[PDB]
């Protein structure tokens, strides 16, 4: 190679810059796998837990992490820069209610989110946090909305979701998947959520693998299903 | 008061392409007079003149400080100033000073760099801007001008009728104040050319 | 050895670090700014990665003033800071003159800004160059500046990839006068030159500055332009 | 400005007047005096409008974080602590008279009290502005352990509008407040 | 490896080494255990005499955070001693600002996200501690939580900090924790470190106990095994 | 100083007056109150003339960065946020009454505020130093969910109650209609207050007037 060693973060003949770009890869050694989808007034978070002791817990495992009444959000990546990010998630939209005097909007959030990223590119001397963040609320004349925000300072918004390990391949299925006319009544979506990490990882959980958070227009508030609601929808979509 | 220190009237009008403006001549504390030549009218580019009144201290400061931010100004940017791109500087630079303010009352006139159009206004000692149609006054002997303003303004007026009216305000006023007088000066300006003249006042 | 800092020279020419960041703007979406007779059109090139992606999300064409706009070629996530920066600096001069910012005078101010990253000696230059316009006293502008600092003034460019081809198309391709309408004619069509795909109302995204303020299209008026666009 | 907290079995019942003066002038002539700031913690205030605006606004801000990082309800004791760390740091700069009063879910009912000063009690029953001092008499030769709810909205109702008749910086109309562990009951009354 | 000296780089596979590294200091740390019954949380440290002249209970390992909130430490001590001064602190102004005790699961997320911060700098390095949290209210019951350098924090009913982290919870896990009492608990804890490495490659140890639940009121304090000495006699039953 | 404000069905109407004094002398006789916010909200100002200029142009500033920056229309609950934390933080030093009004997505706000940082929701407000006539208008004459005309006739009738009141002004009624969707804004609505004609001969003549030292200065 050209071969700068990519120490720091300085560019490289070639263009680009490595150490941004191995953070994409710290992800990976979560080995977890997460998808949001939106189909219609409903939009649906669902990631798998990794329970690998009986002495460890189950209640203190959850990746969903509620942000505000009306936003909740899912992380991946590594555990201990997955929960600094949602703090500062939660910090910055009360002081959207404190100024502003309304609830922020979700796409905003990840304007803030994403600079506070940026600045750890720019300028150098702190680590950039390896972990990527999946968000979901409902806006106003607007539906509700999916985005994703990445360690790179970058972040768009979209209809179906893959993070984790699985990307390309859960991906590949939800192109296949939404290219037709659906109209995706909140249990086809919660369906296809399970069917699109459904072909993937081929695993057989009885139902306490998963969780399930999800929002909708007719209660917008963040949700995290039952138990036994999960074991309802897997045997509804499911004959 | 503060503004009865030293004394000052400073009077602009506007004329039909013209616009003129007038300032007496007495610098002097409270009682004392010291002098008869004190400038109180700064040019600010071409066609385009500053009045100040109040305070002596800060009648030469800011005019100093305003000097400063448009020399640099004009160099960032090719053009002159316009006479609303000057009263929007000036009210920033008295608003800084909110609790330490100067003891001044501006009045800017001038034309239109690129047409001809006149332009008048004046401000408060911490920066409210005032822009008119017919005249601005300023300085200790205010309610005189008012009152021959109110009577001697006719609205299109030719540069020699503006100069006979700004002249006969002046002199009647000044002359019923105790501490403004020793003489009068006048610039009328137009689009062609900057006529100075001094009046025959009452030296007592 | 040179090649790994920047508070240093080379013995024999210039700076090292900058001209690796001018490698990343070149490696970058391709852009169009085309000076007309009457106003100034910006075009660029949006593909998304998959059809998952929403087009409404984010955009490429920006206003900063009610005249001025603003594109780019280069990384994305840094284009939003020097946009937040331009911003806050174009209101600024609002509060002092009461008037609003002539387009020479942000491109004097933010290439200062661009200017003060390439300092010493623990901070990045941006990896984005600019392309600005505005209808300031009748005569549009058209600027474009750089992470090392300069800004100049085009008659028509193009950044991105395959700008050489762009720019020997231009070079044949521009005139003194056109109108604004076939200025937007002939930056689709050098847009189209360096395209892969079928190029759609959500491929592409043009905003320009007529006299009477800066405005970006909507997708109706993009595709009644990209319809029988030659 | 007369504000009125009684707590109850169930819950707690929550009670202002309007008249927002200025000298002898009414500037406002309805006023919301009681505030929410969590769904089951009010307060009404008392005092300087634009200080006591200005604090419920930060303790809003301050307990609507500290809930969401516990995921739990917040306790009324908890909101009691917040305006007493504000008043007694920012004294002699501030003229609050706030009382604290709401339901929670490991204590049900409870009422609180912050005067001037800056000290923090519960207490029973809690009355306060300039108009207070007319039906503090009336209030504890009235008052009986052991009442309903519905005896409690009879008994401030009773109990403002003595003040209310009387105190020129008092009167309107009477803004009612009844939060249990079922919802929050708001009403409107005049008589 | 080449890219392994600052905790700010990231390996090429996306990794820090300096997180890495820190870990297994602690893995060189004598065994400390703890266990949660129904109605409280009890501790237990192996602790191994350094000659002689050590003055019998000189420099525990065994803290006291709070009222009801205390460590379990191991790995460098000197390291633990100023992280638990930053828990001790962090209580305080939790009772001065809103005037009530600590909850638990609070504060674990405040010790770990100050230990996340040495995780991000060049110019400090990681903690080379792991410990417990332990406590007990009427209104939350008994919980148990683990730190790790990395500032992975979440809740166990059992755990193991040491040499023999695996070797300790095979058998912790062959237990029913959740309908036992805590003073049946303590007689068990005695066995599990009484099990693991007595005098093998050692010399001599000395056995500590701390204890929280409902039978101290909520406090938290050492055992009274002075009284009773009913560990050593039951622990060492397991000789056959 | 007198400015008033009233919410009809649709929307919200604005007025104030002409009028700056220094001491007891009219300084100026058309002086613009309404102050421009953003394209749907207004404000009118009372006290201090400098300070509710400078206070009306940094809002209207941070308002167009955060909708800019938003992308969408901005809320007037966020315009009164602004207001009552910058006031509160100089402690009444800078004098201004203000009276906000707009219309959002949720519909049409009218608030007041108070030099030290106390806000009021209302549906009709007055402020200034003839405020005190105007409140004797609306007290009297208001119904809930006027009309268009109706609303422009009660509060061109309430600023008239204060301009025949002392310190009213050289009246020329402002109005700023703002609606859903329509916005308009009228400085002459009406002028009552004409100044009679002059009815002497005031004769000057060219050289009336003796002259010391003259000067002339060419230009370009």
């Amino acid at each position: 190679s050209a071969g700068f060693d990519r120490h720091i973060t300085i560019f490289s003949p070639e263009g680009r810059l490595y150490q941004v770009e191995y953070a994409f890869k710290a992800i990976n050694q979560g080995g977890l796998t997460s998808v949001a989808v939106r189909g219609k007034d409903c939009a649906v978070i669902v990631t798998q837990k990794k329970v690998p002791d009986k002495l460890l817990d189950s209640s203190t495992v959850t990746h969903l992490f509620k942000i505000t009444e009306n936003i909740g959000c899912v992380m991946t990546g590594m555990t201990a820069d997955s929960r600094s990010q949602v703090q500062r998630a939660r910090y910055e939209a009360a002081n959207w209610k404190y100024k502003y005097g309304y609830e922020i909007p979700v796409d905003m959030l990840c304007k803030r989110i994403a600079d506070i990223s940026q600045v750890y590119t720019q300028n150098a001397e702190m680590r950039p946090l390896g972990c990527c963040m999946i968000l979901i609320g409902i806006d106003e004349e607007q539906g509700p909305q999916v985005y994703k925000c990445d360690p790179a300072g970058y972040y768009c918004g979209f209809k179906a979701t893959a993070a984790g390990v699985k990307q390309t391949e859960s991906t590949s299925f939800l192109e296949k998947k939404v290219k037709k006319k659906f109209d995706w009544t909140f249990e086809q979506t919660v369906e296809t959520a399970i069917t699109c990490l459904s072909t993937v990882l081929s695993i057989d959980f009885k139902p306490s693998e998963i969780e399930v958070g999800v929002v909708t227009v007719e209660n917008p508030k963040f949700r995290i299903l039952t138990e036994a609601e999960i074991d309802a929808h897997l045997v509804a979509l499911a004959e | 008061s503060i503004m009865s220190y030293n004394g000052g009237a400073v009077m602009a009008m506007k004329g039909k392409n013209c616009v003129a403006i007038a300032a007496d001549r007495r610098f002097g504390i409270q009682a004392q007079m010291v002098t008869t030549d004190f400038q109180k009218i700064f040019p600010m580019g071409d066609r385009l003149y500053i009045g100040l009144a109040g305070l002596a201290t800060d009648v030469q400061t800011v005019a100093q400080r305003l000097k400063f931010r448009l020399n640099l100004y004009e160099l960032k940017e090719g053009r002159q100033i316009k006479p609303y791109t000057l009263m929007s500087m000036v009210a920033n630079l008295l608003y800084e000073k909110r609790f330490g303010p100067y003891y001044t009352e501006p009045v800017i006139a001038g034309l239109d760099p690129k047409t001809f159009k006149p332009f008048i206004c004046s401000l408060d000692l911490i920066g409210c801007p005032m822009v008119t149609d017919d005249f601005v006054v300023s300085g200790t002997c205010a309610e005189q001008m008012y009152g021959m303003c109110e009577s001697l303004w006719e609205p299109n007026m030719d540069p020699d009728h503006l100069f006979e009216t700004i002249s006969q305000a002046m002199l009647n006023a000044v002359d019923r104040d105790a501490v403004s007088g020793m003489g009068v000066i006048v610039h009328i300006i137009e689009k062609d050319k900057i006529t100075t003249r001094t009046l025959k006042a009452r030296m007592d | 050895g040179y090649s790994f800092s920047l508070t240093t020279f080379s013995p024999s020419g210039k700076l090292v670090q900058i001209e690796y960041a001018l490698a990343a703007v070149a490696g970058g979406a391709p852009s169009v700014g085309i000076k007309a007779a009457n106003g100034v059109v910006l075009a660029t090139e949006k593909k998304q990665k998959s059809i998952l992606y929403d087009e409404r999300s984010v955009h490429k064409v920006e206003p900063i003033t009610k005249h001025i706009g603003l594109v780019y070629s280069g990384m994305g996530p840094d284009y939003r800071v020097l946009v937040h920066r331009a911003r806050k600096l174009a209101q600024q001069y609002y509060l002092v003159y009461q008037e609003p910012i002539p387009t020479a005078q942000l491109v004097q101010r933010v290439a200062s800004v661009m200017q003060e990253y390439t300092q010493s000696g623990g901070v990045r230059p941006f990896g984005v160059s600019l392309l600005i316009c505005g209808w300031n006293e009748g005569r549009p502008y058209l600027f474009q500046s750089d992470p090392s600092g300069a800004y100049f003034a085009w008659k028509a460019t193009a950044m991105g990839k395959n700008y050489v081809n762009g720019k020997t198309f231009l070079e044949k391709r521009y005139n003194e006068d056109l109108e604004l309408e076939d200025a937007i004619h002939t930056a689709i069509l050098t847009l189209k030159e360096s395209f892969e795909g079928q190029m759609t109302e959500d491929n592409i995204e043009v905003g320009i500055c007529n006299e009477a303020g800066f405005r970006r299209l909507t997708p109706t008026e993009v595709k009644d332009y990209l319809a029988a666009i030659a | 400005t007369t504000i009125m907290a009684v707590q109850f079995d169930g819950g707690v019942v929550l009670g202002a007047d309007s008249r927002t003066t200025t000298g002898s002038y009414i500037a406002n002539r309805v006023t919301d005096k009681l505030t929410p700031i969590h769904d089951r913690i009010f307060c009404c205030r008392s005092g300087s409008a634009a200080d006591t605006q200005a604090v419920a606004d930060a303790v809003t801000y301050q307990l609507g974080f500290h809930s969401i990082e516990l995921n739990e309800p917040p306790l009324v004791h908890t909101a009691a602590s917040l305006f007493k760390e504000m008043c007694y740091r920012y004294r002699e700069d501030l003229m609050a008279g706030i009382i604290i009063a709401g339901w929670d879910p490991q204590e049900g009912g409870q009422v609180y009290s912050v005067p001037m000063g800056g000290m923090m009690v519960r207490q029973s029953f809690a009355i306060g502005g300039s108009g207070s001092s007319y039906i503090y008499g009336y209030v504890d030769a009235t008052y009986r352990e052991g009442m309903t709810k519905e005896e409690c909205l009879q008994f401030t109702a009773n109990a403002l509008a003595l003040a209310m008749e009387r105190d020129g910086s008092s009167g309107g109309v009477i803004r009612l407040a009844a939060i249990a562990e079922s919802g929050v009951e708001r009403q409107v009354l005049l008589g | 490896t080449g890219y392994d000296l600052s905790a700010s780089t990231f390996s090429p596979d996306g990794r820090v080494f300096q997180v890495e590294y820190a870990m297994k200091a602690v893995e060189n740390s004598s065994t400390a255990i703890g266990i949660r019954c129904k109605d409280g949380v009890v501790f237990g440290v192996e602790k191994l005499v350094l000659s002689k002249l050590y003055e019998e209970g000189s420099n525990k390992r065994l803290f006291n955070v709070d009222r009801h909130v205390g460590m379990a430490v191991a790995g460098l001590l000197a390291d633990a001693r100023s992280l638990a001064d930053i828990a001790r602190e962090e209580a305080s102004n939790f009772r001065s600002n809103f005037g009530y005790n600590i909850p638990l699961k609070h504060l674990a997320d405040r010790v770990a996200m100050y230990v996340h911060a040495y995780t991000l700098y060049s110019a400090v390095r990681p903690f080379g501690c792991s410990f417990m949290l332990g406590s007990y209210s009427v209104n939350d019951g008994a919980q148990l939580y683990m730190i790790d350098p990395s500032g992975v924090s979440y809740g166990y009913w059992g755990c193991a900090i040491g040499k023999a982290r695996q070797a300790a919870k095979t058998e912790i896990e062959k237990l029913q924790m959740k309908e036992m009492t805590c003073r049946d608990i303590v007689k068990e804890v005695a066995k599990i470190i009484y099990i693991v490495h007595d005098e093998v490659k050692d010399k001599a140890f000395e056995l500590e106990l701390s204890w929280v639940g409902e039978l101290t009121n909520g406090r938290h304090e050492i055992v009274p095994k002075d009284i009773r000495e009913e560990a050593e006699k039951y622990a060492k039953e397991s000789l056959k | 100083t007198t400015i008033a404000g009233v919410v009809y069905k649709d929307g919200i109407v604005l007025g104030a007056d002409t009028r700056a004094t220094e001491g007891m002398v009219v300084a100026d006789k058309n002086c613009s109150k309404i102050h421009f916010i953003s394209p749907n909200i207004y404000c009118c100002g009372a006290g201090t003339a400098a300070d509710t200029d400078m206070t009306t142009q940094l809002i209207s500033s941070n308002l167009e960065l955060h909708s800019l920056s938003t992308g969408r229309l901005p809320r007037v609950v966020t315009a009164n946020r602004m207001l009552k934390q910058m006031l509160f933080r100089y402690q009444g030093y800078i004098g201004a009454a203000l009276v906000l009004g707009g219309v959002d997505v949720t519909g049409p706000h009218l608030y007041s505020i108070y030099p030290h940082g106390s806000t009021d929701k209302l549906p009709y407000v007055t402020m200034g130093s003839g405020s005190l006539a105007a409140m004797a208008v609306f007290e009297d004459k208001f119904r809930p969910d006027m009309e268009e005309e109706e609303a422009k006739n009660l509060v061109s009738e309430a600023i008239a109650a204060g301009i025949f009141n002392d310190l009213g002004s050289g009246s020329n009624i402002d109005l700023c209609v703002i609606s859903k969707n329509k916005l308009d804004f009228l400085r002459p609505y009406t002028v009552p207050n004409k100044k009679g004609t002059r009815l002497g001969r005031y004769r000057c003549e060219k050289g009336t007037t003796a002259v010391l030292t003259e000067k002339i200065t060419p230009l370009e």
